[PDB]
């Protein structure tokens, strides 16, 4: 689960 | 043989958004002014490492088509590379040309950072043969790129899409070893050649942090997700 990683993707 | 319009227009696109990254000379300037503990080095390394993958999910963003790429697919693409173009970067760096006696310095105080010794000389042995093909900014820039957009990355659900994004990247950066170094035509096959080295320090990133002389081995929330450690 690369939440960080998906945030900085979709901010 | 030259490049066309698109290409270029490609090309200064990928070059602006390659310059957005932290300055050779103030990584370069922090590591000749003093010599740190392998505690400080350690904390160094964390905080440089950080600002990269920041800098790099920024520039990944910015390649063509990357939008357009399923979410579970730009995930495995920038998780697959992060840590390939952390230490392509390094290698730019490293060899960037310096005052008199500079280098020898960088290279002893890198040497004498903390890292283990089993990882010293295959990392100055892929540095070193990086500066053999006395590559430019945009052929850094584009390797990258490359790097980033590699089909042949695990988890990638659909290859194809990817293949298409990386396809164009390749075309320039071979019109480019073609211009800047015309002597040599093997010059874009030993570029691409030098991707292979740069795969290995992937499978050994987490034993190599691991094995950093220091007691304790913290790392931000980020890098957690992007290296195999905690
Ligand atoms: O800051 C660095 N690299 C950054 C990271 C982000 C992107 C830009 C550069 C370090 C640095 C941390 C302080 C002590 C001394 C080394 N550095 C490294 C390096 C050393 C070890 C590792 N390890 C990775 C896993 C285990 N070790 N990665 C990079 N090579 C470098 C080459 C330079 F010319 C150079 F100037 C620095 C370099």
């Amino acid at each position: 689960d690369h939440q960080l990683l998906r945030y900085l993707l979709d901010k | 043989m030259e490049l066309t319009p698109d290409q270029q227009t490609l090309l200064h696109f990928i070059m602006d958004s390659y310059n957005k990254q932290r300055m050779p000379q103030e990584i370069t300037n922090k590591i000749l002014k003093e010599a740190f503990s392998a505690e400080e080095n350690f904390l160094i390394l964390t905080e440089m490492a950080t600002n990269h993958v920041q800098v790099l999910v920024e520039f990944t963003k910015k390649l063509p088509g990357f939008q357009t790429l399923d979410h579970e697919d730009q995930i495995a693409l920038l998780k697959g590379s992060a840590v390939e173009a952390m230490f392509l970067r390094s290698a730019e760096i490293f060899n960037k040309k310096l005052p008199s006696g500079h280098s020898d310095l960088l290279e002893a105080r890198i040497r004498n950072s903390g890292i283990s010794d089993e990882y010293i000389t295959p990392m100055f042995s892929f540095y070193k043969s990086i500066g053999e093909l006395k590559m430019t900014q945009e052929e850094y820039a584009l390797l990258t790129a490359i790097v980033i957009l590699s089909p042949d990355r695990q988890y990638i659900k659909d290859r194809e899409a990817v293949e298409k994004l990386q396809e164009p990247l390749l075309d320039v950066l071979q019109k480019l070893c073609k211009i800047h170094q015309p002597e040599n035509p093997q010059h874009f096959a030993c570029l691409l050649g030098r991707l292979t080295e740069l795969r290995t320090f992937n499978h050994h990133h987490a034993e190599m942090l691991m094995s950093w002389r220091v007691n304790d081995h913290k790392f931000t929330p980020l890098l957690c997700e992007i290296w195999d450690v905690q």
